RNA sequence: UCCUCCUAAAGAGUAACGGAGGAGCACGAAGGUUGGCUAAUCCUGGUCGGACAUCAGGAGGUUAGUGCAAUGGCAUAAGCCAGCUUGACUGCGAGCGUGACGGCGCGAGCAGGUGCGAAAGCAGGUCAUAGUGAUCCGGUGGUUCUGAAUGGAAGGGCCAUC
RNA sequence: ACUUACCAACCCGAUGCAAACUGCGAAUACCGGAGAAUGUUAUCACGGGAGACACACGGCGGGUGCUAACGUCCGUC
RNA sequence: GCCUGGCGGCCGUAGCGCGGUGGUCCCACCUGACCCCAUGCCGAACUCAGAAGUGAAACGCCGUAGCGCCGAUGGUAGUGUGGGGUCUCCCCAUGCGAGAGUAGGGAACUGCCAGGCA
């Protein structure tokens, strides 16, 4: 279980975010999509994935 | 280009007299000539690999592919995915012009006396030996190269049967002995 | 061998289009012609077709077998199909590379008026 | 003692024994000896029965074995309570039903044949009969 | 060693032949976990993630037998 | 505690300190879509190379393969390769299956916005079935719902989440 | 470098066995529809009150046991 | 009337093997490929521009019972209900009735559109 839980915040003003898992010692790289964001009504970046 | 032209013209002639097709087509042809390194040292180090892509570059012209392990044997101690051999499998105009530069000078200087096996059919006409010395094709300088790895080359035709096959291998200059 | 392999690429849009249950404009092409014909939804009974095996259309073109005999091919089925009065017919390749000389044919009825 | 060389599974479950046998006719020798009733039918008995007609004819003649021992029989210690699992083999048994039958001689008289398969039915649990091969 | 821990809860395996729910896409004319043998036959909507056949809007349920390799498909006659 | 098979008596369900095996995960691609492709094994010929590496042809036709135990599936591929991508979206959801209940599961279709494709269309995670823990208590973010004389604030509620 | 009083894979013919084998396959049972007769609605829903959750033996199909037990554990009458 | 191409019905009595045969049209081979397009390398495949030549391969058609396939009648096994026996297994009345095997069959049939030939 060295699966961790991380959130994917959007870059938008609201303070919207997802949750989702990923690994940390194989893809140590910041992780990067492009989400619906419900507040806006709007596609957009997420970040904050460690 | 010339053998080529040379197939069209007489050759082709011959071997319709000799068996007495009802059609031309029955004639054998060939399609393909596929060179074949396999060096199978890659699992030492890959830049014996990458030596032996740039040598069969070096008489194919263009460029050669990488064939992977299908099984991960492990008699060899060979993994799936694992390329350990280069291939090539030249056609048309440059399988013509790479026959002319074979049997024009190259054959000669192997071997003169055994030249190859007369015997080397699979028996549907396909027609394969190793030259075992990749200098004799000298494109390419050897005196600056480090290993002298072999060389394998298979001749394939539409020939029905081996008889048909050495009929059309000896109407070329393949002299066979 | 080729015909086959051809089959084998096809089918699986073939009877998609029979589960969404549409009229589909089937083309097969050939190194000297080109036909093309609209299917019913059933798959059974033909409504429209043209090709380049007839007087008409074959008469009036360079040689059958290229873009431009295509094109021609297309517009006459596209007419055809308009005067029938079927509509919302579902273009399907038929195991051929859409973007050769079916290319055409498809264009030139979409452009004709077929809602493609 | 006859028995698999290897075994899918170690443990088989009871099952009962119905019905009447598939293999009833004489292929193979000349004379058969085939069962009468039902039951089950040991490895060791059919070693014994084996050595009884084997060494009647001493060096005559062909025998075949067409029963086989396959299912296992199980068997817990004795002073063991009920259950806390499932017995452990203690030797192989086969299931034969009336008209099965069991051995075959070729190359040997009638009158021999007969007094062997005495024998070899005098070590066997089960009544059995003498047999002819015959034709279709 | 070790027995028991069996697994619980098989679900289930057919849920109705002609008119039995018939109303709306149902859930059941299916093998669950099955596929083979119980195809959708296109009149009625295809399997679910796991698997699953249910009906388009109502009708009786048949089953027949077409097509290569002789499989088994579930169709339903809309009314 | 959970999953697969038999027992289990051709709908479902069905016990024993009955007979056999697994789970307490993994993947940012191993997901989506478009395009394309088809296995194991054996035989013949050929430098190192041989029982087995790679090459050509011929038999064979899934005995191959599936991220993981077993069953059921899969050629249309659910199996293999590549391009672009984030639908592993948000709010709902007629109808249904399975449970004493708590609950669990399948789901067409609607609204918003998005990806692949020429289009028809497909996509609300992965071939499916295991990979899990109620309530209470508390922590983090948002909210303009409440705010004990009034205005604020504290605390509480609601949404996401630990 | 020949020999073989030796064993033996694959393949072909014949012969058996399997709860965890199936290129086959019933009788029953179950689900759904139509019809006649018969049955004091025998069916379902809601509400008031309960008791009960130690079962026994016989037949049939089984697991376990030694197809032993007035043994033991299931299905159905 | 035939012959050919495309799309279907059906899913081996529809397959495989062996022999023969087809080029007006159609189909496939087939020529070239500076381009559209492409090969993990290769106009092999995909794709484009053509019609000199050949039905050799492939494909269509015809014959052939070597194999695959289908397959009775009868008997047998099993089984619901009722009854019986020496009851671990059977029998009788009645109803249902296999699998395997035998005789035998079998070298598919069929709808729509288009073209060549009357
Ligand atoms: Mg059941
Ligand atoms: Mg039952
Ligand atoms: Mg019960
Ligand atoms: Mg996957
Ligand atoms: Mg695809
Ligand atoms: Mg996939
Ligand atoms: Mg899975
Ligand atoms: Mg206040
Ligand atoms: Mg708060
Ligand atoms: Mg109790
Ligand atoms: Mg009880
Ligand atoms: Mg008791």
């Amino acid at each position: 279980g060295i699966r961790e839980k991380i959130k994917l915040v959007s870059s938008a003003g609201t303070g919207h975010f997802y949750t989702t898992t990923k690994n940390k010692r194989t893809k140590p790289e910041k992780l990067e999509l492009k989400k619906f964001d419900p507040v806006v009504r709007q596609h957009v970046i997420y970040k904050e994935a460690k | 280009a010339k053998l080529h032209d040379y197939y069209k013209d007489e050759v082709v002639k011959k071997l319709m007299t000799e068996f007495n097709y009802n059609s031309v087509m029955q004639v054998p042809r060939v399609e393909k000539i596929t060179l074949n390194m396999g060096v199978g040292e890659a699992i030492a180090d890959k830049k014996l690999l990458d030596n032996a892509a740039a040598d069969l570059a070096a008489i194919s012209g263009q460029k050669p592919l990488i064939t992977k392990a299908r099984k991960s044997v492990a008699g060899f101690k060979i993994r799936q995915g694992y390329p350990i051999g280069c291939k090539v499998t030249l056609r048309g105009e440059r399988m013509w012009e790479f026959f002319e530069r074979l049997i024009t000078i190259a054959v000669p200087r192997i071997r003169d006396f055994r030249g190859l096996s007369a015997k080397s059919f699979d028996g549907r006409g396909n027609y394969s030996m190793g030259v075992r010395e990749q200098i004799i094709f000298p494109e390419i300088d050897y005196d600056k190269v480090d290993r002298v790895r072999g060389l394998d080359i298979t001749i394939t035709t539409t020939a029905k049967s081996d008889e048909e096959g050495r009929a059309l291998l000896a109407a070329f200059d393949f002299p066979f002995r | 061998d080729k015909k086959s392999a051809r089959i084998r690429r096809a089918t699986r849009a073939r009877r998609k289009l029979q589960e969404l249950g549409a009229t589909r404009l089937v083309v097969h092409r050939t190194p000297r012609h080109i036909y093309a014909q609209v299917i019913a939804p059933n798959g059974s009974e033909v409504l429209v077709a043209a090709s380049t095996v007839e007087k008409a259309i074959a008469e009036q073109l360079k040689y059958t077998g290229n873009k431009d005999a295509a094109a021609a091919v297309g517009k006459a089925v596209a007419e055809r199909a308009l005067e029938k009065g079927i509509k919302d017919v579902s273009f399907d390749r038929s195991g051929f590379q859409y973007h050769g000389r079916v290319q055409a044919l498809a264009d030139a009825a979409r452009e004709a008026g077929l809602q493609f | 003692m006859l028995q698999p060389k290897r075994t899918k599974f170690r443990k088989m479950h009871k099952g009962r024994n119905r019905g009447l046998a598939q293999g009833t006719d004489v292929s193979f020798g000349s004379f058969g000896l085939k069962a009468v009733g039902r039951g089950r039918l040991t490895a060791r008995q059919i070693e014994a029965a084996r050595r009884a007609m084997t060494r009647a004819v001493k060096r005559q003649g062909k025998i075949w074995i067409r029963v086989f021992p396959d299912k296992p029989i199980t068997e817990k210690p004795l002073a063991v309570r009920m259950g806390k699992g499932k017995g452990n083999v203690e030797y192989w048994v086969a299931l034969i039903q009336p008209g099965k039958v069991l051995y075959e001689m070729d190359g040997v008289p009638e009158e021999l044949a007969r007094e062997a398969f005495k024998l070899a039915a005098a070590k066997l649990p089960i009544k059995t009969t003498f047999v002819t091969k015959t034709v279709m | 060693g070790g027995s028991t821990r069996n697994g619980r809860d098989s679900e289930a395996k057919r849920l109705g032949v002609k008119r039995f729910g018939g109303e709306s896409v149902l859930a059941g004319s299916i093998i669950v976990r099955q596929r083979g043998t119980k195809f959708h036959a296109g009149a009625n909507v295809g399997c679910g993630r796991d698997h699953t056949l249910f009906a388009k809007a109502d009708g009786k349920v048949k089953f027949e037998v077409k097509g290569p390799k002789n499989r088994k498909f579930i169709s339903i006659e809309a009314e």
